[PDB]
RNA sequence: UAACUGAAGAGUUUGAUCAUGGCUCAGAUUGAACGCUGGCGGCAGGCUUAACACAUGCAAGUCGAGCGGGGGAAGGUAGCUUGCUACCGGACCUAGCGGCGGACGGGUGAGUAAUGCUUAGGAAUCUGCCUAUUAGUGGGGGACAACAUCUCGAAAGGGAUGCUAAUACCGCAUACGUCCUACGGGAGAAAGCAGGGGAUCUUCGGACCUUGCGCUAAUAGAUGAGCCUAAGUCGGAUUAGCUAGUUGGUGGGGUAAAGGCCUACCAAGGCGACGAUCUGUAGCGGGUCUGAGAGGAUGAUCCGCCACACUGGGACUGAGACACGGCCCAGACUCCUACGGGAGGCAGCAGUGGGGAAUAUUGGACAAUGGGGGGAACCCUGAUCCAGCCAUGCCGCGUGUGUGAAGAAGGCCUUAUGGUUGUAAAGCACUUUAAGCGAGGAGGAGGCUACUCUAGUUAAUACCUAGGGAUAGUGGACGUUACUCGCAGAAUAAGCACCGGCUAACUCUGUGCCAGCAGCCGCGGUAAUACAGAGGGUGCGAGCGUUAAUCGGAUUUACUGGGCGUAAAGCGUGCGUAGGCGGCUUAUUAAGUCGGAUGUGAAAUCCCCGAGCUUAACUUGGGAAUUGCAUUCGAUACUGGUGAGCUAG
């Protein structure tokens, strides 16, 4: 029962954290062409387990720093 | 103040910050010594002032000078830090 | 506001009876200046017309012959067009069913103007209470009277009698001897008049 | 607290009152929490001149909301006319 | 049943014409203003500009049943210059300490393009008064206002010494819950007051019993608030790079609570063409206006959220404030002064000056609904309910009705005696709406006090609480109310714009490119239907016109719904980056797409059916609608992803 994205990993650099991207299809509210939005997300990662390249999935939690408020939980496919 | 009941509010202020100041000041106090204890590093003198800083913390969390989860915090990362000495 | 003035010249005008004079006399007799229109250039009926001016001159002959006024016509009008059904058969059924109207049709008023004089002085009573509004809108089962201080009036009595002479509707049934009627229900389009074309008012008022 | 009490409508000297259950310190007609019947003390003819639903009123009541004066007056009545 | 049903064109480029293309007009709407005119009622609205400066009054108090003092009226007994004096027991009042309130209610939109708002969710929190439940309220101490004395100052207000009460303050004791814990243990509260009473005692005046209001510790509920996430939320590239607590981590600090919120180290991270940074403008939403719809414009009055309180920076008290009518500091300004010293913040209500085209009374009552205090009686409340002013808007009503011609007079026109004003007027006969005078008269008031009885708790019939009954008092600002019944008399009541075409309504005099009119095309240079007056008419009507502003017509930014040979419009031509789009077959996935269910989408507003206002405006019951968002379960044709295959590109 909690919010969870899929995502790709864009960067691993900094301790324990992981940038992961989203993207979505949606309409254009008066031109209806379907097109392509994505959003920078930053997640905890305890163990560095994600790299760069793989399909993770993160869900929601309490704040963990200034702008992380995600942590991982899988990687669905790894680089 | 433009009131009567103003300005005994103003008054009742003054004479309250000076009491509560006073009684902040303390525990503040109790607890240096309790931080001076552990920094000294022996285990049976900071655990005596551990032991004074205790109940004065308490009494004043009781009387509403500072709050009762304040209180349980600095008991609780006083008695770890107590407890590292070994 | 409430037109004050000349009745015969406004049916010269119009080009037809606008029955505002009681109808002792026949409106040729009375007027002897019909067929011609009450200006000083003014001509027959024949001269040519605008669609403007035909719709306009159509919705005014109404308003004179129910004393109405614009704003409160056009309230009728906007009504009339909320309402399901046709849309003149809506506005002809508005205005038969005030009651300045009904009590004319009922015959205590000689004309429109005097059942309104009445109604505004409080001589008829709709139901069993003494109302002072002309435009109140009667309902089928209505009941109207006239109230005892206004009984024994030379004018109610001339009133009935000329309204025998005039042809009695269907849609009231009314008692003279103590003098009080019922409005049964809404006339019908076949029942009014057919000189009315209520279209071209609704042409007007859809622009 | 949370009271049960009127909120003033209608027109001018001929009020209509909705019965809410709302935190006292807002405002007379403003902000509450459910409103739960009405009162309308110039009701004549075929108006009906109170209704109070008593199923929320008691949930509310021993929730801890305390009726004012006049309400409580209503809910009796509403009790003995049913 | 019902909840909608909706789309008009015209004038003007030319000797004709068709097309293109601007400009202008017919509509709806307004917190409007101005000009002319002006009778009444109901319901609404009323500084849009200077978040400019403010005289004066009011807008926050209440509790003696928490406490000690201090007052001034009635009584009683004793003496007597005899109706005067001395004391004594009750009833009242409140400057001070203390409790609660003052963080609500009320005002404004300056700031704020996201720390805000809207929709949908979440975890790491606190929460006075209210409800339920559990364990308690034992015993001491030291102070300080008032008061007394001194002293400064005309005062207003200051400063210094000596006392005193408490539900003010601080130890000690005890601890069902509660906090810490190394799981052994350790730590932490509180206050009394009031009503009544059988028996007993009374060390002498209460103890004791009982019932309320309180106080302490805690767990739930309810309410309120704090925090986090995702999506959406106005322009500018003639603003392209921005950021070093900056991004992340560890130790520590800090908060009610997560968190660079803070700090010391370590690393080099973080944001940006899906617009960072900079810059202009702006409170946001429910809604409002317009539009067939899609869109466009807007955010007064009502409701929700946010922010601000002369301009900036802070904290205190408190459950809650970084506090409109509280404190400290800095700044500008204003006021009193006896030169010693002091005082202030209307964007609260009313009001003043100023600004402006323009927006009202220095009113009444707490009777009703609410809010604060109190056990209650009751007190406070510019919230509120009412009243005053204004045609500002909407709705309703009146200013009379019938008859009356061999067609009076007068006016205007004339082919000169007719036509028009016109049934119009006079005359005759009726009527009393509204306004005026007089007489009656609801409702907005539920209740409270007194009396009686019942049932609870108790030792009790007392007290307190909860109910019932009848009777009598008591309670309305509005207010001379709405409404009803009488009285006299047509008596008190009609204006404004226009008449060349667009666009309904035509002539005569005066003037002669003058005076003037004009939204556009255009009129006026001697017969002007276009200027001014008159007659007549037309459209509206207590209103009528003009100016300003928004949408429409405008398919004139074209998503619905336009164009680029010559009317405006294909880059001078290639290559190519990001991006957009992409051949055929097959398996799979379920992102796009489609369907179901659940939750939510506040109320008010719009629409429909009813109800009450003499009708209508207006008020109101219930629906419908809120075209959205989220979660979850399904479908697999098409698009996308993945695997395999093919040859027409
Ligand atoms: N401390 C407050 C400072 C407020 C502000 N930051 C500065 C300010 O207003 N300074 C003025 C200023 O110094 C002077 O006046 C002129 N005009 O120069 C002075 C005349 O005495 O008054 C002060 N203002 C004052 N307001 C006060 C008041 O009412 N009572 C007490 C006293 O503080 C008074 N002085």
């Amino acid at each position: 029962t909690v919010r969870t994205l899929t995502g790709k990993v864009v960067s691993d650099k900094m301790d324990k954290s992981i940038v992961v991207l989203i993207e979505r299809r949606v309409q254009h509210p008066l031109y209806g062409k379907s097109i392509r939005r994505s959003t920078k997300l930053h997640a905890h990662d305890e163990n560095n387990v994600a790299k760069i390249g793989d399909v993770v999935t993160i869900k929601e939690s309490r704040p963990i720093s200034k702008t992380k408020a995600w942590t991982l939980v899988e990687v669905v496919e790894a680089a | 103040a433009n009131s009567a009941q103003a300005k005994k509010r103003a008054r009742q202020n003054v004479k309250a910050r000076k009491h509560n100041a006073s009684l902040r000041s303390m525990v503040r106090t109790y607890i240096k010594r309790t931080l001076s204890a552990i920094a000294g590093g022996d285990y049976a003198v900071a655990t005596e002032a551990y032991k004074k800083a205790v109940p004065v913390i308490d009494r004043m969390a009781d009387k509403g000078i500072i709050h009762k989860n304040k209180a349980a915090r600095h008991k609780s990362r006083l008695n770890a830090q107590v407890k590292a000495l070994a | 506001a409430r037109y004050i003035g000349p009745k015969c010249k406004l049916s010269r005008r119009e080009g037809t009876d606008l029955q505002l004079k009681s109808g002792v006399k026949p409106f040729d007799v009375k007027t002897k200046k019909a067929n011609k229109a009450p200006g000083q250039h003014g001509q027959a009926r024949g001269g040519k017309q605008s669609e403007y001016s035909l719709q306009l001159r159509e919705k005014q002959k109404v308003r004179r012959i129910y004393g109405v006024l614009e704003r409160q016509f056009s309230n009728y009008y906007k009504e009339a067009a909320r309402v399901k059904g046709a849309t003149g058969e809506n506005l002809l059924k508005l205005l038969e069913s005030r009651l300045d109207n009904v009590v004319y049709r009922m015959g205590f008023g000689s004309t429109r103007a005097e059942a309104r004089q009445l109604v505004s002085h409080r001589s008829i009573t709709l139901n069993g209470r003494r109302v002072n509004i002309a435009s109140i809108q009667v309902k089928a089962g209505d009941v109207i009277a006239v109230h005892e201080g206004a009984k024994q009036q030379l004018r109610i009595k001339n009133a009935i009698e000329l309204a025998a002479q005039r042809g009695i509707p269907a849609w009231i049934e009314v008692d003279h001897s103590k003098l009080e009627g019922t409005f049964k229900a809404a006339p019908d389009r076949s029942d009014l008049p057919a000189e009315i074309n209520e279209s071209l008012i609704v042409e007007l008022y859809s622009k | 607290m949370v009271v049960i009490r009127l909120a003033r409508g209608g027109a001018k000297k001929r009020p209509f009152y909705q019965i809410v259950v709302t935190d006292s310190r807002n405002a007379r007609d403003g902000r509450f929490i459910e409103r739960i019947g009405f009162f309308n003390p110039t009701a004549q003819g075929q108006a009906e001149k109170l209704r109070l639903d008593a199923d929320r009123f008691a949930h509310w009541v021993s929730q801890g909301a305390q009726p004012s004066e006049r309400v409580a007056s209503l809910a009796a009545q509403a009790k003995k006319a049913t």
